[PDB]
RNA sequence: ACGGGGAAUCAGGGUUCGAUUCCGGAGAGGGAGCCUGAGAAACGGCUACCACAUCCAAGGAAGGCAGCAGGCGCGCAAAUUACCCACUCCCGACCCGGGGAGGUAGUGACGAAAAAUAACAAUACAGGACUCUUUCGAGGCCCUGUAAUUGGAAUGAGUCCACUUUAAAUCCUUUAACGAGGAUCCAUUGGAGGGCAAGUCUGGUGCCAGCAGCCGCGGUAAUUCCAGCUCCAAUAGCGUAUAUUAAAGUUGCUGCAGUUAAAAAGCUCGUAGUUGGAUCUUGGGAGCGGCCGU
């Protein structure tokens, strides 16, 4: 602190508080901005309707393609493009398929080698990806 | 060899009763009935077996011991008087109607429906 | 190269192996009286460095 | 509104690094020697300690002959004393931050039951204590957590009602000697 | 954003949460007006309007589950159209009636506590004490460990008479009888390049498929993919996404920084704000312990 006044309560809390604005971490969280742009609502999950599926080339370094999935969401009617994990699980997503979607784990930022894909894809038509993946739950159809 | 030793021994002469809490020592065999209890509650305090009411025995782990709660009355007439009804039908000396509360709910609000001696034909 | 028609490659063409019949691994305070017997009870000081419990050099 | 409790809290604390070699291999050191089942069963004891531990620095804090300081120190120090963990000798609570996990697990069932020669390893004194074989002054106790208090270390036996006592012989045996006759004809 | 008592985290300071069982407030689809009464601007009262919606012989009538269940919808997201006034209390003219308040079961891996999934011996074996031998080897009086080797003794998961429990049951506790060798009465969940505990093993793929929180792995000896064996970690739990706390002395009062890494206004005056020089009583009187102490 740079006023150590007995009598500067006011000062160094009003400064503070005008300097918590200039975090990143504070800033994203304290203004509707960040929870309104989100395409989750602020919701840790959410189930949305498979449009098409979509190759997007990985990074500079490493080169594969990496298989997503256009999802119209259904609680905004928002645009995504969710990743679906392990190999050969894109085998298991028809098109216009009701998907639980998740984020990728860095709080909405861009993972890996996926350019502009923050999501997972977790279970499709209410049956887990992982049980479909080890076959453990057949998909109905 | 199953033994009782009373507890906590009370005489109530505002319920016109002995109260106490029973300790039943069964080592071996399970928990006694109520009925034998109340027969060897009887011969321990000189006292007829129909004035005695013993009830809510909880075992101890390991089981060489139970406790429960018992009142002797002086008469079965302050018994009867006295006593919750629940407690009484247990020794097969009173009968509630087997109606539930649902007809008896439904019955009331259809009653409500009509004014009058009509409020006596809403059964039959 | 590899568009949307290459999906779920390696994961179909690997010569799909049976798992073997194993003796069932014993679980609880048994599985960690194992555990504690394959390291403080039995072992010896040896020369130069102590090896890993998969060591397969 | 409703009459049930809700007041509950964790009996463990689970470490910070996950994965350090020194504590991996000295918490098993622990679960070996003393027969537990699982490192919950290690960071229990070391949770009641700490907690004890914390109540020890909050005390020694505060000035000698305080109110507060002589009724809860002595309080701490008379229960600790009380269950065999420290001495009647060295009852001061200084004592109580020199004091370490063995202290606590030397004193629950399973290593009583063990140490007094009525059972044959650690583990078979946890299969006697979970087979509902010994008591503690005519109590059958399930249970080898049981912290054993000074006092009632030596009324550890068995059950008048186990098979190893004068109790009714076992379901193995009985059945045995029952093909036994059924063998002989 | 109902407030608070409080919750999480936590060296010391803090930070975040508090719709949520206690207190206080507010509202009964939205506004509004009022009757009765001690107490209401009441909604399991009434009166309109607005919105919605029911029945209709089309003239009319009836409605308010943010009570208990239950239904639709909305969603990532939340249970039975159960039994009971016996407990707790409340209401009434009332020892007697009534109470979806409340209690009891059902669903329930929100979460918390305890805690099975084997123990013990005889053998093959191997490592470590000893007489002894250069080495081998001998003995096992002593130990300790592993083999779907064998042997009885165990006790509850379950099955189940009875009592107990209880309003009546249930569960628990007690207790006849059954109830275990692949103890098939079969422990998962994630990992095994580094961070980070644990394979430079084998088969497949060949910058593909995929893994990968980050750094990275994949183009023909892949420690990282897909599997097999193996090993590690937590364990009846374990992984994942997201908010949030510590870690963050990366918000810094404790406690950060500002020549060059981000940063001192171009410079000065200047009012509120903040901070502000030194100085105003001391010596002994009374008493104790062995010059100093109360």
């Amino acid at each position: 602190g740079k006023c150590r006044g007995l009598r500067t309560a006011r000062k160094l809390r009003s400064h503070r508080r005008d300097q918590k604005w200039h975090d990143k971490q504070y800033k994203k969280a304290h203004l509707g901005t960040a929870l309104k742009a989100n395409p989750f609502g602020g919701a840790s999950h959410a189930k949305g309707i498979v449009l098409e599926k979509v190759g997007v080339e990985a990074k500079q370094p490493n080169s594969a393609i990496r298989k997503c999935v256009r999802v119209q969401l259904i609680k905004n009617g928002k645009k995504i493009t969710a990743f679906v994990p392990n190999d050969g699980c894109l085998n298991f997503i028809e098109e216009n398929d009701e998907v639980l979607v998740a984020g990728f784990g860095r709080k909405g930022h861009a993972v890996g080698d996926i350019p502009g894909v923050r999501f997972k894809v977790v279970k499709v038509a209410n049956v887990s990806l992982l049980a479909l993946y080890k076959g453990k739950k057949e998909r109905p159809r | 060899t199953v033994t009782i030793r009373t507890r906590k021994f009370m005489t109530n002469r505002l319920l016109q009763r002995k109260q106490m809490v029973i300790d039943v020592l069964h080592p071996g065999k399970a928990t006694v009935p109520k009925t034998e209890i109340r027969e060897k509650l009887a011969k321990m305090y000189k006292t007829t077996p129909d004035v005695i009411f013993v009830f809510g025995f909880r075992t101890h782990f390991g089981g060489g011991k139970t406790t429960g709660f018992g009142m002797i009355y002086d008469s079965l007439d302050y018994a009867k008087k006295n006593e919750p009804k629940h407690r009484l039908a247990r020794h097969g000396l009173y009968e509630k109607k087997k109606t539930s509360r649902k007809q008896r709910k439904e019955r009331k609000n259809r009653m409500k429906k009509v004014r009058g001696t009509a409020k006596a034909n809403v059964g039959a | 190269h590899g568009s949307l028609a290459r999906v779920g490659k390696v994961r179909g063409q690997t010569l799909k192996v049976a798992k073997q019949e194993k003796k069932k691994k014993r679980t609880g305070r048994a599985k960690r009286r194992m555990q504690y017997n394959r390291r403080f009870v039995n072992v010896v000081p040896t020369f130069g460095k102590k090896k890993g419990p998969n060591a397969n050099s | 509104p409703v009459a049930r409790s809700w007041v509950c809290r964790k009996t463990y604390v689970t470490p910070r690094r996950p994965f350090e070699k020194s504590r991996l291999d000295q918490e098993l050191k622990l679960i070996g020697e003393y027969g537990l089942r699982n490192k919950r069963e290690v960071w229990r004891v070391k949770f009641t300690l700490a907690k004890i531990r914390k109540a020890a620095r909050e005390l020694l804090t505060l000035d000698e002959k305080d109110p507060r300081r002589l009724f809860e120190g002595n309080a701490l120090l008379r229960r600790l004393v009380r269950i065999g963990v420290l001495d009647e000798g060295k009852m001061k609570l200084d004592y109580i931050l020199g004091l370490k996990i063995e202290d606590f697990l030397e004193r629950r069932l399973q290593t009583q039951v063990f140490k007094l020669g009525l059972a044959k390893s650690i583990h078979h004194a946890r299969v006697l204590i979970r087979q509902r074989h010994i008591r503690v002054r005519k109590q059958v106790v399930n249970i080898p957590s049981f912290i054993v208090r000074l006092d009632s270390q030596k009324h550890i036996d068995f059950s008048l009602r186990s098979p190893y006592g004068g109790g009714r012989p076992g379901r193995v045996k009985r059945k045995n000697a029952k093909k036994g006759q059924g063998g002989a004809g």
